[PDB]
Order: structure tokens, then C-alpha cells, then sequence
């Protein structure tokens, strides 16, 4: 006769984002749908003195 | 107003469900209507994959690496019950009668007829003259120095099945080390810790580290008679030998008295091959045996793909 | 769960373990007395005050 | 199974440097450890030849030979995309090297030091001030040439001190100078004064020629001995009809098969080791080539 025995499972997780931390107001998040693909990026500011 | 996150679970599915193979086809014999089936799919999949016509007939978008299993029958004598499973074992040949016994040889067992390592040897093999009975020149090829020409490496065990006199033994002989009663379950492979030096640290800008490292295995005729020794470096043929030779040189020094001037058929100092290839930049593992006299610290090494090289002249 | 590692080393696997505990048993035990005329006249049947 | 190694640039492009790089597509270096993620100094091989310091090339063959070997894959402003060398596996290779030679239906190559010109293989990222050195991959027939011009300079610079300089212009400078190829000639950077740990290896090399020279056999040299006075052949126009006379005076003793075949015998065994100390290389075996497109399959 086959036995079949049944082993108990548990998950330590906690539901954790990034938004709802304080930091996310230091920086500001814009999703990029293809960003590997962008080789290199840069800003270019003008002052006036 | 949950944020929703960050990452998509979505797009993790559907790669993840791309990424998986398809299943293997099995067959049903036992009834009529499932063979039937079965070799329908059969062959519809052969009509999928040899029509050069079509474009879903083609599916070779996105390895076979077990080991070549070899079987050896060994007496009983030869070779303990409870030696553990992957240490490296080396053959013999016999002259006439080859099917009696291979007599495959353990490091152990050539630490017995070589003559705390010495007491756990013992404590396996207490009368051992049927490993004398094995070799019958073992005193003759100490001289002849051909010792080495007939041990050849035959690399870890998987499997032996045990019989009263002869003993069936499965070695893996090229590729990784693996299992077959299962899905293909992993050893590993074991060498005592002492009789083992370690030969990138003996001498011990930055020096690089290559992504694999080798072992070697060399026998050398010193006055304290012949002894075998496993070396786990990673620089290169062409270095490990001449490194050896600097190591050895100490060695060397006694051999002024033994070698003959008149016949030059002894002055081989010792000969080196290339058993296989592990990870480097882990080490490897220390465990003790767990037989009845067991004192030996043994390192254990992980990841051992077996190619085994021949016995190389070194002096 | 576990962190994502960014740096050169090999990534961080999960990890999942089995914790085993092993039960206790404890065992209790009391002494009571009774004489043996406090248990021989419940056999007997009293009908006089 | 499948290994793509990035390498990340601190400092900018600097695109005076880039076209160079681009048109380096596809070639052949040595990097330090692997791992996904490198070091740029380690990427090169600027670590071992330092610009002032004076070459030992046989310590560019033993650092050559343990690193692992990547092929240069892509250029980008701020990566570079090098896949690695599997030890069993396939890929194509193409190359250009400023020494340029011409390769061969399955002819194996060996990989050197480039020790031909340190401008040709090496592009200086000073931006970094860092310099990307690449190490030179030759059929085996020149490789081999090459090495032994190289120690047996290495010896006869050991060897000419103190003599006349006409010892001096020409064993120094006629063939441990230049090698030759299909109409022409490349000149060789030679070390002003002899390396260290290069005679490492010709160490090794008097051992084995002692215990050879212990065990040379006599009927062969009766043979050359004859056929040099009584015969003319090419091999022996290096022999004039005058004998080196050390030749007669081993010779004297009379001839057996008994002793000649032990001899021949562990002469065979000593003639098996050398190629560990000849190689030095990680050899690449030819697949398929095409010279409109200078891309072969090495392996």
C-alpha cells in the first residue's frame, strides 16, 4: 500500500512598495517601457547670469 | 487605491511560459486507443520538423550533459563495501584473464602497497597480499618504473551493485558526474586532505583567476619508495608541471645514489596527468569518514567534470 | 524573502528552509487518601436518622 | 552555458577613441576574473606591460595564458558587451591586426603577447588613463618561430657579452630580428637587456637536454656520419664534407639493438613532455574562413 503524507507550508512575507515609503517623495518615478534599450541620456541646462 | 507597484507579474508568466520546453512524448502501449494516439502526434511532429516549406516547421529556437557511464566487475576483496560513492578509482591490466576480475585500484588501497592514514588503510584492509596478489611485479614495475603506464585513471564511482564474490561498479568516465536511478541526481567527488597539496598556495601585480580549476594527478618513485599526489591548481600546462618540478626538486636531491649510470630505465622522477575541471573561486569541503576506524580528514570538491588526461614525464 | 543585488557578484537566491521542533510531554500526578470506613458504608443502606 | 559580461566605463566615451574601438569589433582579449560585472583596468592587458617598463614576454605568455579570453562584442558610450571563451563551445571570430596575416583552411591559432609593436595592438583610453591592450593571435607555425627567435635571443644575449661586435650586429640582429612570411618581412621588438623569468624556462629545457644528451643513440649518428662524406642531400648541405669531429669521438664504440631500443625508448618518453614547455598558448582550431569578409570559425 502507497502512503501519502502532507507536509505544512508557511510564507514570512510582508507586503512592501516603494511609494508608499516616505522616499518616494525625495525622488520622482516615471515608468520607461524600453529603457535597456537607450544607450546613454543627458540634460542640458542654460543659465542666464 | 492600491499603487499597483512597481514590476508587472504579468510579463514574468508570459516569458517565463515561453521559456519552457515542451514535454517530452510519452507512449502507452498497454492500450490500443492511446498507442493510436501517441503515434499520430508522432507523426505530425515529424511533418513539424523536417519541411523546410513552412516556418512553424521550424523549431529549433532555444545541453545533453550527462557522464559516459563505463561498468567495471571488481572482486569483493578489491574494494570495500562501504567506501563512499565518487572517490576516484584507477585501473589495472591483467595479461591472459581479463574477465575474472578488473581489479580496480583506490587511493587507499595504493597507500597499502606502496607501504594515522597508515591505521584507517589498515582498519580497511587488514590482510591485504590479495592486493599484492593483483600486481604480481608490483616489485619488479617499482623498478621498471612502467607503474604508471598501467594505472590509468578511471575517475569516480556512481554506483556499485553487490554481489558475494565480484562486484558491479558504474564510473563515469567523460563529462559531469551524475546518477541514473533517479531524475539524475548529483555526486561530488572526495580526496583525502592529507597526501593533498595545495599548490596554489605553496607559494603564498595581483595575479588573475581563471573561471576553471584543475586537478592533476602525479607518482613518484622517491627512495621512501612510490607515493601518488593530487594537485588542485588553475595556471596552466604549461606552468603546472614546471611549478611541480620546483616543488619536487627537494625530493630530487636524494635520487643521486639509487639511479644507475650504466641502464637509464629508472630515472623518471614521476609522470603527471589531468583528471577533470571544478569551480573555482569556492574551495572545496572538509569532512571526515564515518567507518568503523575513521580518522581521516578527506576534501570533498563540487562540480567535477572528468577528463582525464595521460601520464606526462616530469625531471 | 530577499533582496535584489545589483553589484558583481552572483545573484542572491531564495531561500527556503524547514525549521523542525520537537513536542513536550509533561505528566501530573496527585495523592488522595480514603479510609477504609469512608469507603465501606457506601456499600450499606442507612434508613434510621 | 550562455555568458555575457558587462564592463562598466566611470568616466565618459570621449569619441576620439571610439571609431577606433568600433572598427576593433570582434577581437580577441584577455580579461581578470569572471564575473558579470569588471574592473576596466583588469579588462585589458594594460596591468602587465606598463609603458615605461622594459617587456619580459615570457611573463606576458604566463599571465596570457591564465586569464580567461573574451571576444569584443559591442562598444557602447558607457559598456562594453564582451562574451567569453567557453571551453566547449563554438563561435565565430573575425580580426584585424596591423601585422596582418593571412590564415588558413583548419590551421590552429596560437595566442602571443603582441610583441611586434606596442602602438599597433594597444589604444590608449586616457580618459580613464587607462590603455587597452590586445594580445595577438597568429597560425601556430609563426607563433612557434616567433617564441623560439625569442628565448634563443634570450640565451645569445646572455651569450655575446664581452665578444667582438661582429657578434654583436649579426646573431643579435640577422635572425633573432625579423620573420618572414609570403613575400615579407616584420621586424621584431627585441628586450634591450635579457628578461628575467623567461630563462625559467630554459632552465627546464638544459634538464631535459642533460638527461637526452645521457641517452642518444649510435647508429644514427654512424648513419649521418656516412652520408655526409659518402652522399649529398639538402637536409645535409648544413654539413659540409668536414665532420664535427665530437661526433667521431662518441661514435668509436660498436653497435647493439639491445641497447639502441631502451634508449629509443625513453627517448620516445622524454620526447612527449616538451609540449608543455613548447605550447604556452591556448590554441583556437580553424572551422571555415572567407577572405572577402576576413571572418573565420575558431574553436
Amino acid at each position: 500500500k502507497f502512503e501519502v503524507l502532507l507536509g505544512v507550508y508557511t510564507n514570512a512575507i510582508q507586503y512592501v512598495r516603494f511609494l508608499e515609503t516616505a522616499l518616494a517623495v525625495s525622488c520622482v518615478n516615471t515608468e520607461f517601457k524600453d529603457l535597456s534599450r537607450m544607450t546613454d541620456g543627458k540634460i542640458q541646462f542654460r543659465i542666464s547670469v | 487605491m492600491k499603487v499597483q507597484g512597481s514590476v508587472d507579474r504579468r510579463r514574468l508568466q508570459r516569458r517565463i511560459a515561453g521559456l519552457l520546453p515542451p514535454p517530452a512524448r510519452r507512449l502507452n502501449i498497454s492500450r490500443g486507443s492511446e498507442f493510436t494516439r501517441d503515434v499520430r502526434g508522432l507523426v505530425e511532429e515529424h511533418a513539424q520538423a523536417s519541411s523546410l516549406s513552412a516556418a512553424a516547421v521550424w523549431r529549433a529556437g532555444l545541453g545533453w550533459r550527462p557522464p559516459v557511464f563505463g561498468d567495471f566487475l571488481i572482486h569483493a576483496s578489491s574494494f570495500n563495501n562501504a567506501e563512499a560513492t565518487g572517490t576516484p578509482l584507477f585501473q589495472f591490466k591483467q595479461s591472459d584473464p581479463f574477465s575474472g576480475v578488473d581489479a580496480v585500484f583506490t587511493p587507499l588501497s595504493l597507500f597499502i602497497l606502496m607501504n594515522g592514514l597508515t591505521r584507517m588503510a589498515n582498519l580497511l584492509y587488514d590482510s591485504p597480499a590479495t592486493l599484492a596478489d593483483l600486481v604480481p611485479d608490483f616489485g619488479r614495475l617499482v623498478a621498471d618504473r612502467r607503474f604508471h603506464n598501467f594505472i590509468t585513471p578511471v575517475g569516480p564511482l556512481v554506483e556499485n551493485i553487490k554481489s558475494t564474490y565480484l562486484n558491479k561498479i558504474t564510473t563515469v568516465v567523460h563529462g559531469p558526474v551524475v546518477s541514473k536511478a533517479i531524475p539524475r541526481s548529483t555526486v561530488k567527488v572526495t580526496v583525502p586532505q592529507e597526501a593533498f597539496v595545495d599548490l596554489d598556495a605553496w607559494l603564498s601585480g595581483l595575479q588573475p583567476c581563471p573561471a576553471d580549476a584543475r586537478l592533476y594527478v602525479a607518482l613518484t618513485y622517491e627512495e621512501a619508495g612510490p607515493r601518488f599526489t593530487f594537485f588542485q591548481s588553475s595556471r596552466g600546462h604549461c606552468q603546472i608541471m614546471n611549478i611541480l618540478r620546483i616543488y619536487y626538486s627537494p625530493s630530487i636531491m636524494h635520487r643521486y645514489a639509487v639511479v644507475q649510470p650504466l641502464h637509464i630505465e629508472e630515472l623518471t622522477f614521476g609522470a603527471v596527468a589531468c583528471l577533470g575541471t571544478f569551480s573555482a573561486t569556492d574551495g572545496w569541503r572538509r569532512s571526515a569518514f564515518n567507518y568503523r576506524g575513521s580518522s581521516l580528514p578527506v576534501v570533498e570538491i563540487d562540480s567535477f567534470y572528468s577528463n582525464v588526461s595521460d601520464w606526462e614525464v616530469i625531471l | 524573502p530577499t533582496i535584489a543585488h545589483g553589484d558583481g557578484r552572483r545573484p542572491s537566491k531564495q531561500r527556503t528552509f524547514i525549521v523542525v521542533k520537537n513536542c513536550h510531554k509533561h505528566h501530573i500526578s496527585t495523592e488522595m487518601e480514603l479510609s477504609m470506613l469512608d469507603l465501606e458504608i457506601l456499600h450499606s443502606i442507612p434508613e434510621t436518622p | 552555458m550562455d555568458l555575457k559580461v558587462v564592463v562598466s566605463l566611470s568616466s565618459r566615451l570621449y569619441t576620439d577613441e571610439i571609431a577606433k574601438m568600433q572598427q576593433r569589433i570582434g577581437c580577441i582579449l584577455p580579461l581578470a576574473s569572471t564575473h558579470g560585472t569588471q574592473n576596466v583596468q583588469g579588462l585589458g592587458l594594460g596591468q602587465v606591460y606598463s609603458l615605461e617598463t622594459v617587456p619580459d614576454y615570457v611573463s606576458m605568455y604566463n599571465y596570457l595564458s591564465d586569464c580567461t579570453l573574451a571576444v569584443l562584442d559591442e562598444v557602447s558610450v558607457d559598456s562594453l558587451i564582451l562574451t567569453k571563451i567557453v571551453p566547449g563551445q563554438t563561435y565565430a571570430i573575425k580580426n584585424k591586426y596591423q601585422p596582418f596575416f593571412q590564415w588558413h583552411g583548419t590551421g590552429s591559432l596560437s595566442v602571443m603577447p603582441p610583441v611586434f609593436g606596442r602602438e599597433h595592438a594597444t589604444v590608449k583610453l586616457e580618459s580613464n588613463d587607462v590603455d587597452i591592450v590586445f594580445p595577438m593571435v597568429l597560425p601556430t607555425p609563426i607563433a612557434e618561430e616567433v617564441l623560439q627567435k625569442i628565448l634563443l635571443f634570450n640565451v645569445y644575449s646572455r651569450v655575446v657579452m664581452q665578444a667582438p661586435g661582429n657578434a654583436d650586429m649579426l646573431d643579435v640582429h640577422m635572425h633573432l630580428g625579423s620573420v618572414s612570411y609570403l613575400g615579407h618581412h616584420y621586424e621584431l621588438a627585441l628586450p634591450e637587456v635579457p628578461g628575467p623569468l623567461g630563462l625559467a624556462l630554459l632552465d627546464n629545457l638544459s634538464l631535459y637536454f642533460c638527461i637526452m644528451v645521457t641517452l642518444l643513440p649510435r647508429a644514427s649518428m654512424r648513419l649521418v656520419r656516412g652520408l655526409i662524406r659518402h652522399e649529398h642531400h639538402d637536409l645535409l648541405n648544413l654539413f659540409q664534407e668536414m665532420v664535427p669531429d665530437e661526433i667521431a669521438r662518441i661514435d668509436l664504440d660498436d653497435l647493439s639493438v639491445a641497447d639502441d631500443l631502451s634508449r629509443m625508448r625513453v627517448m620516445m618518453t622524454y620526447l612527449q613532455s616538451l609540449a608543455s614547455l613548447f605550447n604556452l598558448g591556448p590554441r583556437l582550431a580553424t572551422a571555415a574562413y572567407s577572405q572577402e569578409t576576413l571572418t573565420a570559425t575558431c574553436w
